[PDB]
C-alpha cells in the first residue's frame, strides 16, 4: 500500500471539521443577538427586559439585556478567530502532504 | 494468511466506533458544562443566595409556567448515568467548574489516538479487500 | 435605517436569510439613538418624516425614553433660527453629530400652556 | 421455493437494521457512566442522591444509588459485544439472502 | 418472474415500515402534549410556597417555590412564547393531543395498502 | 459523474429545509388565534434568540407576523431547487455522460 | 385469495396487543410503584421528596404519595380486567384470520 493517503486523508477531514464550527459560532452570536433585535424596537426599558440565564431570567432595562447578551456573544466571537487559526492551519499541511504523495 | 488483517479489521472496527462516541461525548460536554458554570454564575450572587431573580418553570416539553425561583441555597446538577446529587452554592460551583477542565482534556488524547487508530483501521482496511 | 421599500432596513424575503438579516439591522435603531445620548442630548431637533426619509418610532420611542427632549418633525426655518440665533450647530450626519454642535438650552420645555 | 428466499432477506434486512443501532446505544451510556464515575465521583458525594426517569424522581441515600449506576455500565459492557456477534451472523445470511434477489 | 416479485416485495416492505415509522414518533409528540398537560395538573393542584425541581439546563436543575400556576405556555411561532389560562393550555395540549392522533389513523390505512400490494406481488411469485 | 449526485444532494438537501418550517408556519398562526383567544388576560412574550421579550398583543402578532416572516419565506425557497438539480443532473447526464461515450 | 387477508390480520393483531401493554403495564407499574415508597421510607428522615409526572418535581407530603399510589394501584387494578379480556378475546380473531394465509399458501 501507501503510507501517505491515510495521513493525507487526516488533514482533509479536519478541514471542514474545524471549518464548520465557525458557522455555529456565527449563527449563535447571530441568533443570540436576535434577543437584541427584538428588544429595542418593541418593548423598551420602561418595562423590564429579562436576560435568560438557563431556566431563569434576570430582569433589567433595555440596556443590561443588550449587555449580558453581548458577553454571551463576546465569549463566542473569541473562539472564532482562535479556531480559524487552527482551521486555516490544517489545510496547508494537507497541501504539504499533496507534495510528497505524487512521488509515492 | 487471512488471519493477520481480520484481527486488526474487527478490533479497529470496535474501537474506532467506541472512541468516536466518547470523543464526541467529550466534545459536546466542553461548552455545555461551561455554559452551566456561567448560567450558575449569572444566578449565583456569591456569598449570598443564588438565583433570586425571575424564572419560568419547565413543567414538561411543551409548557412553561412563570414563578419566583429563590430556594434554600442549593443547586441540583444533572450528572446523567441515572444519578443526580444535591449541590450547594459552592458545591454546584465545585463540581461544575471541575468538569469543565476534565471534559476539555480527555478529548484530544482520545482524538489523537483515534487519529492513528483510524490510520491503523483504514490502512488495514486496504489490504484485506485485496485477498478477501 | 436608510429606506428602500420600508422605514427600517428590514425587508424579509427569507428566514434562513432573516436570521442572517437579523444581525446587522440591530444597530442603526440603537446607535444613532444612543449616540444622541452618547454625545448626550437634553433636546433633539428632528425635521419631518417627510423632510427626513424615515424616523423609526420604535427607535425614537427608546430615544425619547432615554429622556432626551425630542422634537420630531420640526420645521427647518425654526431650526435655521435655532441654528444661527441660539447656536445649535448643523448636524446632518453622524460625522457632524457631537455634543458641541448641539445648542445648549438653559431651559427647553414642551409647552401645552399659553 | 422462493418464499424463504424473499423472507430470509426481508427477515434479516429488518432485524439487522433494528439491531444495527442497538450495539453502540449502550456504549454511549458506557461513555456517560464512565463520564459520571469520572465527573461525579471526582466531586464529593455527601449529598442526597437522585434516581431520575422522565416522569418521576426518587429521593435516595448517597449509598443506595451506587448499586444502580455501575451495574448498568457493566450490563452495558456485557451485552454490547454479544449482540454485535449476532449482527455479523445476520450480515452473512443477509448477504446470503440478498444475492439471490439481486442475481 | 420470481426475483422480480422478490425485490418489489422487499421495496414495499419499506413502505410498510416507513409509515410505521411516521406513526410511531407521532405518538411521542402526542404524549408530550399529554406530558405537558400532565405536569400542568400536578403543578396547579399542589400548592404555593413549596420546593420544586424544574430543569435549569443540561447538567443542572433550578429549584424553587411554586407560584403563578395559571400562567402557562403553548409552544407556538418560531419558539414564540405565549401565556394562557391553565385550563386554556390543557385544551390546547389536548387539541394538540387530538391533532396528532388522527394522522395515526391516517397513516395506518395507507400503511395497509403497502402490505397487500406487497403480498399481491408475492402472491404471483409463490403461486 | 458527481454532477448528478451533488445536484441530487442539492436536490435532497433543501427539500427538507423548505418543508421544515411549515410547523412553525402553523405555530405562527396558532399564536395569532391564541392572541385572539385572549383579550390580554395572559401576557405573551417571544423566544427567538435567548432572552425573554415582553410583547404587546399588537407587537405580538407583529412579532409572530415577523415570526411568520421568520418562517413563510424559507418554505418558499426550494421548488426551483428540486427541478434543475434533478434536471441539470439529467442534463449532466446529457453532457458528462455524453462526454463519456465519444 | 390473498387480497383480503392482509387487512383482517393486522387490524385484530393491533387490537389484542393494545390490551396487552394496557394490562401488563398496570401490573408492572403497580409492581414498580411498590418500590418508590420503600425507597423513600428507607431513609430515617428526609426533608426533600419530590413528585412529578414529568421534568417538574415539586415538594409534596410523603402522605400524599401513598394515596396518590392508592387509587393509581386501585385503578391499575380495575383496568386490567377487560384489558385482559380485550387481550384474551381479540387474540382469537387475528390468528383465525391468519390461519388460512400460510397453510393455503404452503399448499
Amino acid at each position: 500500500d501507501q503510507q501517505k493517503i491515510n495521513k493525507f486523508a487526516r488533514n482533509t477531514s479536519r478541514i471542514t471539521e474545524l471549518k464548520e464550527e465557525i458557522e455555529v459560532k456565527k449563527k449563535q452570536l447571530q441568533n443570540l443577538e436576535d434577543a437584541c433585535d427584538d428588544i429595542m424596537l418593541a418593548d423598551d426599558d420602561c418595562l423590564m427586559i429579562p436576560y435568560q440565564i438557563g431556566d431563569v431570567f434576570i430582569s433589567h432595562s433595555q440596556e443590561e439585556t443588550q449587555e449580558m447578551l453581548e458577553e454571551a456573544k463576546k465569549n463566542l466571537q473569541e473562539e472564532i478567530d482562535a479556531l480559524e487559526s487552527r482551521v486555516e492551519s490544517i489545510q496547508r499541511v494537507l497541501a504539504d502532504l499533496k507534495v510528497q504523495l505524487y512521488a509515492k | 494468511v487471512l488471519k493477520k488483517l481480520d484481527e486488526q479489521y474487527q478490533k479497529y472496527k470496535f474501537m474506532e466506533l467506541n472512541l468516536a462516541q466518547k470523543k464526541r461525548r467529550l466534545k459536546g460536554q466542553i461548552p455545555e458544562i461551561k455554559q452551566t458554570l456561567e448560567i450558575l454564575k449569572y444566578m449565583q450572587k456569591k456569598k449570598e443566595s443564588t438565583n433570586s431573580m425571575e424564572t419560568r418553570f419547565l413543567l414538561a416539553d411543551n409548557l412553561y409556567c412563570k414563578a419566583s425561583v429563590p430556594p434554600t441555597d442549593k443547586m441540583c446538577l444533572w450528572l446523567g448515568a441515572n444519578v443526580m446529587l444535591e449541590y450547594d452554592i459552592d458545591e454546584a460551583q465545585a463540581l461544575l467548574e471541575k468538569n469543565l477542565s476534565t471534559a476539555t482534556k480527555n478529548l484530544d488524547s482520545l482524538e489523537e489516538d483515534l487519529d492513528f487508530l483510524r490510520d491503523q483501521f483504514t490502512t488495514t482496511e486496504v489490504n484485506m479487500a485485496r485477498v478477501y | 435605517a436608510p429606506k428602500t421599500d420600508m422605514d427600517n432596513q428590514i425587508v424579509v424575503s427569507d428566514y434562513a436569510q432573516m436570521d442572517r438579516v437579523l444581525r446587522e439591522e440591530r444597530a442603526y435603531i440603537l446607535n444613532l439613538v444612543k449616540q444622541i445620548k452618547k454625545t448626550g442630548c437634553n433636546v433633539l431637533l428632528i425635521q419631518k418624516s417627510i423632510l427626513r426619509d424615515a424616523l423609526s418610532d420604535l427607535a425614537l420611542h427608546f430615544l425619547n425614553k432615554m429622556k432626551i427632549m425630542v422634537i420630531k418633525d420640526i420645521e427647518r426655518e425654526d431650526i435655521e433660527f435655532i441654528c444661527k440665533t441660539i447656536g445649535t450647530k448643523p448636524v446632518a450626519h453622524i460625522d457632524q453629530f457631537t455634543a458641541d454642535m448641539l445648542g445648549s438650552a438653559e431651559l427647553a420645555e414642551e409647552v401645552n400652556l399659553n | 421455493s422462493a418464499e424463504q428466499v424473499i423472507a430470509g432477506f426481508n427477515r434479516l434486512r429488518q432485524e439487522q437494521r433494528g439491531l444495527a443501532s442497538k450495539a453502540a446505544e449502550l456504549e454511549m451510556e458506557l461513555n456517560e457512566h464512565s463520564l459520571v464515575i469520572d465527573t461525579l465521583k471526582e466531586v464529593d458525594e455527601t449529598r442526597k442522591c437522585y434516581r431520575m426517569v422522565g416522569g418521576v424522581l426518587v429521593e435516595r441515600t448517597v449509598k443506595e444509588v451506587l448499586p444502580a449506576l455501575e451495574n448498568n455500565k457493566e450490563q452495558i459492557q456485557k451485552i454490547i459485544e454479544t449482540l454485535t456477534q449476532q449482527l455479523q451472523a445476520k450480515g452473512k445470511e443477509l448477504n446470503e439472502f440478498r444475492e439471490k434477489h439481486n442475481i | 418472474n420470481l426475483p422480480q416479485l422478490e425485490m418489489l416485495k422487499n421495496q414495499l416492505d419499506q413502505e410498510v415500515e416507513f409509515l410505521s415509522t411516521s406513526i410511531a414518533q407521532l405518538k411521542v409528540v402526542q404524549t408530550k402534549y399529554v406530558e405537558a398537560k400532565d405536569c400542568l395538573n400536578v403543578l396547579n393542584k399542589s400548592n404555593e410556597g413549596k420546593e420544586l425541581l424544574v430543569p435549569l439546563t443540561s447538567s443542572m436543575y433550578v429549584p424553587g417555590k411554586l407560584h403563578d400556576v395559571e400562567h402557562v405556555l403553548i409552544d407556538v411561532g418560531t419558539g414564540y412564547y405565549v401565556e394562557k389560562t391553565a385550563e386554556d393550555a390543557k385544551d390546547f395540549f389536548k387539541r394538540k393531543i387530538d391533532f396528532l392522533t388522527k394522522q395515526m389513523e391516517k397513516i395506518q390505512p395507507a400503511l395497509q395498502e403497502k402490505h397487500a400490494m406487497k403480498q399481491a406481488v408475492m402472491e404471483m411469485m409463490s403461486q | 459523474v458527481e454532477k448528478y449526485q451533488q445536484l441530487q444532494k442539492d436536490l435532497s438537501k433543501s427539500m427538507s429545509g423548505r418543508q421544515k418550517l411549515e410547523a412553525q408556519l402553523t405555530e405562527n398562526n396558532i399564536v395569532k388565534e391564541e392572541l385572539a383567544l385572549l383579550d390580554g388576560s395572559n401576557v405573551v412574550f417571544k423566544l427567538l434568540g435567548p432572552v425573554l421579550v415582553k410583547q404587546e398583543l399588537g407587537e405580538a402578532r407583529a412579532t409572530v407576523g415577523k415570526r411568520l416572516d421568520y418562517i413563510t419565506a424559507e418554505i418558499k425557497r426550494y421548488e426551483s431547487q428540486l427541478r434543475d438539480l434533478e434536471r441539470q443532473s439529467e442534463q449532466q447526464r446529457e453532457t458528462l455522460a455524453q462526454l463519456q461515450q465519444e | 385469495a390473498f387480497t383480503e387477508l392482509q387487512a383482517k390480520v393486522i387490524d385484530t393483531q393491533q387490537k389484542v396487543k393494545l390490551a396487552d401493554i394496557q394490562i401488563e403495564q398496570l401490573n408492572r407499574t403497580k409492581k414498580h410503584a411498590h418500590l418508590t415508597d420503600t425507597e423513600i421510607m428507607t431513609l430515617v428522615d428526609e426533608t426533600n421528596m419530590y413528585e412529578g409526572v414529568g421534568r417538574m418535581f415539586i415538594l409534596q407530603s410523603k402522605e400524599a404519595i401513598h394515596s396518590q399510589l392508592l387509587e393509581k394501584q386501585k385503578i391499575a387494578e380495575e383496568k386490567i380486567k377487560e384489558l385482559e379480556q380485550k387481550k384474551s378475546y381479540l387474540e382469537r380473531s387475528v390468528k383465525e384470520a391468519e390461519d388460512n394465509i400460510r397453510e393455503m399458501l404452503m399448499a
